[PDB]
């Protein structure tokens, strides 16, 4: 009597899931088309200075070349270095003094670092 | 205070540097929480410091704090009625604060600073004073606590407190040095309390059964010690001995039970009345109580707290009774600690100190004669419960070197519905020589005659059970079966007494030994009527067999005239009946 | 009874002390080996 | 029987579809909660 | 994302890092290698010079130049609600039934809080299992911890599916207050092999168990750290349930020899010196910190009771898990290799095992008024016919008095109806009555633990598992 | 990897009727047969290789003795395939490794004979695993975290060791390969406790894993009795999977049979108690006639000759009529016995004989010699009335 | 010793049983000695000079006074020798190893001043190892026309069988020759006690066209009456011998017998026809019917003789 319903859970369970992918694919996406706005490098800057200072003393710091024009008044300033690179892109990576050491900031990841805080309070807005 | 930082950690063990000058088995707080730890070993600096509680989420740098003091307890009023754990912190106000479980890092106090009490000054200014003396004098639950210089201040005394409401942190008396005494002091729990002189014990403990006082007693200040074994009545039998006892104050450890096992104990407790009152059992008594899952150091810690306490009351003037629920898993506790530090293990495990502390902690029991010059006393009874209830388990084996009476509990009497199920083989008391003149001046003056008489008869009993069990007791010869009734008699006349009888609970030393004395009349007067010629199936229905047998159940006033009208009726029965 | 009683006896005594050998001879070389790893470098 | 299985299939299908629906109405809204959230 | 590299030393199940002052102690650690492959470890000292790391799997592919270092928590946690029921997990919380993730309502420490023994309170009622040799004669009380001793080749396994599958609560015997509350059993297993597993999940889909419990897998070829912290998992949601939304849960805890051993191991990894038999000198207070963990409260009407497995290594008690585990429960249930040969199922022998809170659970009000007294009568009429069935062998039948011919037939009806009950659930009430039945055969007079009224209500009745106890 | 794993429900038919019938192995199960040396572990292994369902059989001989390791490479070239009839070479991978090769090499043979039968599943097949040894794999591992100068867990073995051995034995089972196929490897394993001590740590890990165990006796090794396989000390946990193929390849009654047959050797076990107490001759009749009864079983069911022509290979039939033709037996000696007969005269009858000599009948002339075997048997105890 | 002495001269092959081969050439001996006294070296080099066999002998003495590092070396230069005599010019050695347990102490000592972990009771975790490259250097190679035999002997600690050294021992040879102190104690010599002792190359080398056929058959009965003669020793030990019944009478003079006449024989020196004829007429003691392992033509051809007979 019980496996019956429990078809039931399982479908339910499903249609959760899927609609919380939705969610969860539409944000990422959102997240991606960012950079080509003229915002980007208005959070370039909060990024970087986030990152910079969650690593007291760092060496250098790490972006695409199209950010380190606006990084360079920046970073100048915070006295460190700026290194191109292909990768890393929509984040920023510090370096740590020593080299062994390292900090990121993207969006990306930001995303899935949070997802677990942000799981509840979407399950509440959805079906609230 | 010392002040430094955390630079390693592993598991329960810290690692700590600039902590230049803390002292040896001093009390610590680890990181922000607070943890209390205690340092176990120096080198340079750095101090290995040992986490009481759970390690995990501590980060290196977190400030390490020194308390400058070893372990120790607060003594004072507001003891009583009381439960605490293993390190005298007290659960009711933990529940109160952080519900039902217990949070890492509470902070709760011994004695309740905001009571007020009513104090009643004894001492007057200029009087000289010096450790152990009183000061004052407030009631509590029908005792007067008298509060106590502590054992090592010594002076004169310069302005005292007039009589009124104060509360426990108040300054009392101050003496002329400036030093301020009020209603409690602190004293470790590793170092023993000093009083004047100890006094031999020569006086018995009333137990409150039969079998105890009269065929294996114990004197007060001494020590005892009683296995644990399943459906045995050990618990009824502490009951019984915490209700019945002569001593004033009641002390009860448990150092590491189940966790219904201690629930048992906690509920059960306050319903109980002392009967010397009628008021609850549970003004007279302090409960510790250590569960399973409770840190080591509490669970080793507990009789040491609660030895100091009884140790305390001692001070007092009273006379206490401490019981110790299974020593078997304070030695475990200690076994895990040692396995700790890895340290050598001596015997299956167990640490080469453990016969050491067991002596230290039986030695402290004792009559004294207190620092203020009165009397007091503590009793010790300690439970062993051996892993498979062999004896020759080192923990056992060290204890029956010590202590001085060995009350061998067994399930089979139990079984048999015999209660208490103490064998009186294998149970021996090393008191009984010492304790003759007491009982040749208080009893009489053939009592331990009769005593020695009954053991014979006993061991006589027991020293034909071949044929009874090869053949039976019907077929056996007249001499046979008088003896093999006889030992009946006795066990279902004078070992067995039910707990639950509202007059039977107790049994004083005079009605013990008026029902020895019938039960060897009466043989006697069997042996004779034999000899001059009857059949003991006749004898089984003389009328003082039933009278003998009710001899119970009466009151302690009632007895005289019930134990002269058996004696008559024993002499005159024997008689007028073949 | 009593035979089987001795022999059992024994038999455990011999295998504590053959454990405690063990444990020994470890200790004794996990020691050393961390002497000389930690205060020679 | 196989009746009741799929009673049960039905009544879980139309309990998908109606938790699907609710959901599409406050995508938006829970996609706004989210990039407002990692969004520093 | 604080991410470390400068590993220094990777050897065995350890791996050394450099600049890691800020990793807490016992934090749960990523490892990625050059191939981008992510492995799990836990974080096992720290100091100022280097951190030292567990890793959870193998470190077949690790390099110094390449492999760097990431926090997940500062300590492990799990995320725990309501909807867990009926889902399947791989004993850290990773579902491995295909189904979405769930939704935590709460994160919480798995390393639960010890309780305060004055909040607590004594256990009153039973709980109904179904097998007669459990219910009528070592009765099961809501906050008790009954391990189930078993030896090699026993069937522990279908005896506990069997147990969660027929385990319920019955309000309808409280009398007053006859109201039921919600019932959830939460399956540990630990150690198991894929035999088992298949079997397990089989069990548990077949009859509709599954969406009333919650399960915590893990099997004999997974890291072994995720052995050590199953039972945790386990006994977190069982409080959270029972202690948030009063729930009644039944938990069963499948081979703590596999838990012992993996104990071992990690204490070796450690570089502890092992206690006596070769077992970490802390593995009585680590035992305990699980065992512990049930119980009742007062002011809630939740409970939570525990059913440890675990299979006697040399059929030995003497052994340190067993010692240890009947120091810390309340009792045993001792399987029989003789009865299991035998061809009975379960194989429970009903003589080695005893039930410490049994008596506080059985009586008027609770359950039948004659429970106590007929469960003494088995027992002692069981244990005289036995050694009547070996005198027998020597003086023969022949020589028999007519009381031990009916104690022989009384023991072997009991082997064959009252142990031997197969498959089938049996109520209590039927469970009783097939104890009369059996009594029935001894004749009036010889029944000295039940009292007179009792036998003149029940005395008289002929079988009735044929029947099937109408 | 593989698709999916699936219930066995399969038996690996060995050809020894102990092991074929009182502890079975599926097709895809594990079994291990610890013993002292000098037990019969490597006879029955070489039995199983010569004699077996399986299509390919892989056998990896670590820490094996040279001159036995020689043994199997100059017989086998000569035996015969019982499936196909070619050569019995032209089924069978190798993979030696004797006492005085390197000791790491040693520890790798497992590995790599573990990994081409998991090749041989892949690509379809049914495929059986022995390994020789694995105490002297324990050793090599003990031998390399020694040189490393590990911190040991007991003993001297290393922590990871059970671990190890998991990961080894969790590689069998009746699978799904990637190309939808059905496959199967089969492991057997023996270990050597120093002194036979079960009790020794790898015994103890591999028996919490395995789902078969076929526990060997020193004292029936000692006596020259025959697999010598302790019944009190085995299990084996596939009987309940492997009935409904009984059923039907079999017989209708044959997981009955088996139950009677475990159910008499059970009691003349718990018998035995009272036999060495007081001796044979203080017990009852029935329970004389039980004694024996347990004797011939073990005598003349149980023990099997792995040399003999005939007796080296038993059908599952075989097994399957000497237990039905020795519970008849025992059936008319129990009537016989509450007819008042005496044991002593019942022990002299001549189908004994017949009986005793059921096992070294072909396999073609048994499905009538067993026919006139009960007809015998039934007109012994009738005319005897 | 005597044991070792006894079998170096008296070992020989039967070329006419096996139908081929004539007049093989006298066993060439290595005798390689570790921590030995004087008392069995003198012994041993007395032996072998009354049987002439010296000329034929190589020999590495490696005295109780030497110093015990030399014995890491000893058994490997004796193998050495033994494996290029044999695989070089076709000679048959017989290899003798007087005491392995000396070896195993000097092994220990130098493990232990290494520092390194121990295994069981003290001795290095690579003893199985290393005892094995010296046993197994020995065999038949193919195509070549000699051999290499090897004889070790080694004393049991307080005659304890689980003890490493005999432990590994018997897990890397090939069976094993247990004496018992039992036997011994009662004047029976060689003191061989059959139920421990084992030889796994047996079948290889009896049967048809190689010995007698029912070689192998009469060794499975002997071995089982044996091991029932024993056990009815161990009840007689508790129920008396009037108690007993006909057959455990007769098993026990079976067992007596066997003890008296198969195992003690002394210095003499047996062919295999003489000790199967005295294997069979200890046979002939039992009932026919109890001789289940043997053929009933091998009993109707053989079974019958008197044991008085065969002593003239
Ligand atoms: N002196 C006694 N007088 C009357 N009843 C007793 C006495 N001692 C024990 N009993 C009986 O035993 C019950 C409880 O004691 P029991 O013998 O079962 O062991 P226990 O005190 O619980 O011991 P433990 O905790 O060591 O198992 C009581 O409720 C009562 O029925
Ligand atoms: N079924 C059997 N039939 C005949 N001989 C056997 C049998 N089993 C074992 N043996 C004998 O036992 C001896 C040792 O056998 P082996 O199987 O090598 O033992 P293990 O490998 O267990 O140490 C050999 O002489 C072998 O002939
Ligand atoms: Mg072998």
């Amino acid at each position: 009597e019980s496996a019956g319903e429990l078809l039931v859970a399982t479908a339910r369970t499903q249609a959760r899931g899927e609609v919380l992918e939705e969610v969860r694919r539409r944000v990422r996406e959102a997240l991606e088309a960012l950079p080509q706005k003229p915002e980007w490098p208005e959070v370039v800057r909060k990024l970087a200075l986030e990152a910079l200072e969650a690593l007291p003393g760092a060496k250098a710091l790490v972006a695409n070349p199209e950010d380190l024009p606006h990084l360079e008044a920046l970073a100048r300033e915070r006295g460190v270095e700026l290194q191109a690179e292909p990768a890393l892109r929509l984040g920023v990576r510090a370096v740590g003094a020593e080299g062994k050491t390292q900090v990121e900031n993207s969006l990306l990841a930001r995303l899935d670092r949070a997802w677990d805080a942000l799981s509840s309070k979407v399950a509440q807005a959805l079906w609230g | 205070m010392i002040q430094g930082v955390i630079q390693k950690i592993a598991g329960p063990a810290v690692i700590a540097k600039g902590m230049l000058g803390a002292r040896m088995y001093d009390i610590c707080k680890v990181g922000e929480e607070g943890l209390v730890g205690e340092i176990i070993r120096l080198d340079g600096d750095t101090a290995f410091v040992q986490v009481y509680e759970d390690t995990s989420g501590l980060k290196v740098g977190e400030p390490v704090v020194s308390t400058g003091l070893p372990l120790a307890v607060e003594l004072g009023p507001g003891m009583l009625n009381g439960i605490y754990d293993g390190i005298q912190r007290p659960l009711e106000r933990i529940r109160e604060k952080t519900g039902i479980y217990i949070t890492r890092g509470v902070v709760v106090h011994a004695l309740d600073r905001e009571k007020k009490w009513a104090w009643t000054p004894m001492v007057k200014p200029g009087d000289e004073v010096r450790g152990g003396m009183v000061l004052g004098t407030v009631p509590e639950f029908g005792f007067t606590h008298k509060i106590l210089v502590p054992p090592d201040v010594r002076g004169r005394v310069k302005e005292v407190k007039p009589a009124g409401e104060y509360t426990v942190e108040e300054p009392v008396v101050v003496l002329e040095d400036g030093t301020e005494l009020k209603m409690y002091h602190t004293w470790p729990v590793r170092r023993a309390r000093p009083v004047q002189r100890k006094l031999d014990p020569n006086t018995p403990f009333l137990t409150g059964m039969r079998i105890l006082d009269v065929l294996f007693p114990v004197a007060m200040g001494g020590t005892a010690a009683i296995p644990g074994p399943f459906g045995a009545g050990k618990s009824v039998t502490q009951q019984s001995l915490a209700k019945w006892s002569n001593a004033d104050v009641v002390v009860y450890v448990g150092c590491g039970e189940r966790g219904n096992e201690m629930t048992d104990v906690l509920v059960e407790f306050p319903e109980l009345t002392d009967p010397k009152t009628g008021g609850p059992l549970m003004h007279r008594t302090v409960l510790i109580a250590n569960t399973s899952n409770m840190p080591v150091a509490a669970r080793e810690a507990s009789i040491y707290v609660g030895v100091t306490i009884a140790e305390y009351f001692r001070d007092q003037g009273f006379s206490v009774a401490l019981m110790a629920d299974s020593t078997s898993r304070w030695a475990e506790a200690l076994r895990e600690i040692s396995s700790r530090l890895e340290e050598m293990p001596a015997e299956e495990g167990y640490p080469p100190y453990l016969a050491a502390r067991l002596a230290a902690f039986y030695e402290r029991a004792g009559k004294v004669i207190t620092l203020g010059g009165e009397e007091g006393a503590v009793t010790i009874v300690g439970a062993v419960s051996p892993p498979g209830g062999d004896m020759s388990e080192p923990v056992t084996q060290s204890t029956l070197r010590i202590v001085g009476a060995f009350w061998r509990l067994d399930a089979s009497l139990a079984f048999r519905r015999h209660f208490p199920a103490i064998n009186w083989n294998g149970s021996y008391s090393l008191f009984t020589s010492a304790l003759d003149p007491w009982y040749r001046e208080n009893v009489a003056e053939d009592y331990p005659e009769l005593r020695d008489a009954i053991s014979e008869l006993l061991q006589r009993e027991a020293g034909l059970q071949e044929i009874v069990q090869l053949v039976g007791p019907d077929a056996l010869q007249d001499a046979e079966r008088l003896v093999i009734e006889v030992g009946r008699i006795i066990r279902e006349d004078f070992l067995q007494q039910n707990a639950y009888h509202e007059v039977d609970a107790y049994c004083s030393m005079k009605k013990a030994y008026g029902i020895m004395k019938m039960i060897l009349a009466f043989y006697k007067e069997a042996e004779a009527a034999i000899k001059r010629g009857v059949s003991i199936d006749e004898i089984l229905q003389l009328p003082v067999l039933e009278r003998i047998g009710r001899a119970r159940y009466v009151s302690e006033e009632e007895f005289p005239a019930y134990f002269e009208e058996a004696m008559k009726e024993i002499q005159g029965a024997f008689k007028a009946l073949a | 009874i009593p035979g089987i009683r001795a022999q059992i006896r024994f038999i455990q005594q011999v295998l504590e002390q053959r454990e405690r050998e063990d444990t020994f001879r470890l200790k004794r070389i996990k020691g050393k080996i961390e002497a000389r790893e930690a205060e020679e470098e | 029987t196989e009746a009741l299985l799929a009673r049960y299939r039905e009544r879980a299908e139309a309990e998908a579809k109606a938790v699907r629906e609710k959901a599409m109405a406050r995508l938006d809204e829970a996609v706004a909660l989210v990039l407002k959230e990692v969004l520093p | 994302k604080k991410e470390y590299t400068g590993i220094t030393y990777i050897s065995g199940p350890l791996l050394f890092v450099e600049n890691a002052k800020d990793l807490a102690y016992g934090a749960i650690v990523d490892i990625k290698d050059g191939t981008g492959r992510v492995r799990g470890g836990q974080v096992i000292e720290v100091s100022e010079e280097y951190a030292v790391i567990q890793v959870f799997e193998e470190t077949t592919g690790l390099d110094l130049a390449t492999t760097s270092v990431s926090l997940v928590e500062d300590v492990a946690r799990l995320g725990v609600s309501k909807e867990m029921l009926g889902r399947r997990f791989n004993g850290i919380g990773k579902p491995i039934d295909g189904l979405p993730p769930i939704t935590p309502e709460k994160r919480l420490p798995i390393t639960g809080l010890p309780l305060n023994p004055v909040a607590r309170r004594k256990p009153e009622q039973f709980i109904q299992t179904g097998i007669s040799t459990i219910d009528v004669m070592n009765t099961l009380v809501r906050g008790q911890k009954l391990p189930i001793f078993s030896g090699s080749g026993l069937p522990a396994n279908e005896i506990a599916a069997q147990i969660a599958r027929q385990a319920t609560v019955r309000p309808d015997l409280s009398g007053e207050g006859e109201k039921e509350e919600p019932f959830a059993v939460v399956f540990a297993a630990m150690g198991i092999t894929q035999r088992e597993l298949s079997y397990f999940i089989q069990e548990f889909e077949r009859t509709g168990a599954l969406s009333r419990s919650v399960l915590f897998l893990n099997k004999a070829d997974d890291p072994t750290i995720e052995r050590i912290l199953t039972p945790r998992m386990a006994l977190t949601v069982a409080e959270y349930l029972a202690f948030e939304h009063d729930y009644h849960v039944l938990v069963i805890l499948t081979d703590m020899t596999n838990y012992c051993e993996a104990l071992r191991e990690i204490g070796a990894a450690r570089e502890e010196i092992p206690g006596r038999r070769g077992y970490p000198g802390y593995m009585y207070t680590d035992l305990a910190t699980i065992y512990e963990r049930a119980g009742v409260v007062e002011g809630k009407k939740g409970s939570v009771t525990q059913i440890p497995i675990l299979s006697m290594p040399d059929d030995d008690r003497t052994h340190p898990i067993p010692d240890l585990t009947g120091y810390i429960t309340e009792g045993q249930i001792q399987l029989s290799r003789e009865l299991h040969r035998k061809g009975i199922y379960p194989p429970i022998d009903p003589l080695p095992s005893l039930s410490r809170l049994m008596n506080n659970g059985v009586g008027k009000g609770k359950t039948r008024e004659d429970h106590k007294q007929v469960s003494d009568q088995l027992y002692s009429a069981y244990a005289n016919g036995v050694d009547i069935r070996k005198l027998v062998a020597i003086i023969g039948e022949d020589a028999l008095t007519e009381n031990d011919r009916r104690y022989l037939q009384f023991a072997d009806a009991f082997e064959r109806f009252f142990i031997n009950q197969g498959q089938q659930n049996r109520s209590i009430e039927e469970s009783l009555q097939i104890a009369w039945a059996l009594l029935s055969m001894l004749p009036q007079g010889e029944l000295k633990r039940i009292s007179k009224d009792h036998i003149g209500k029940y005395y008289g009745q002929k079988l009735e598992e044929i029947w099937g106890a109408p």
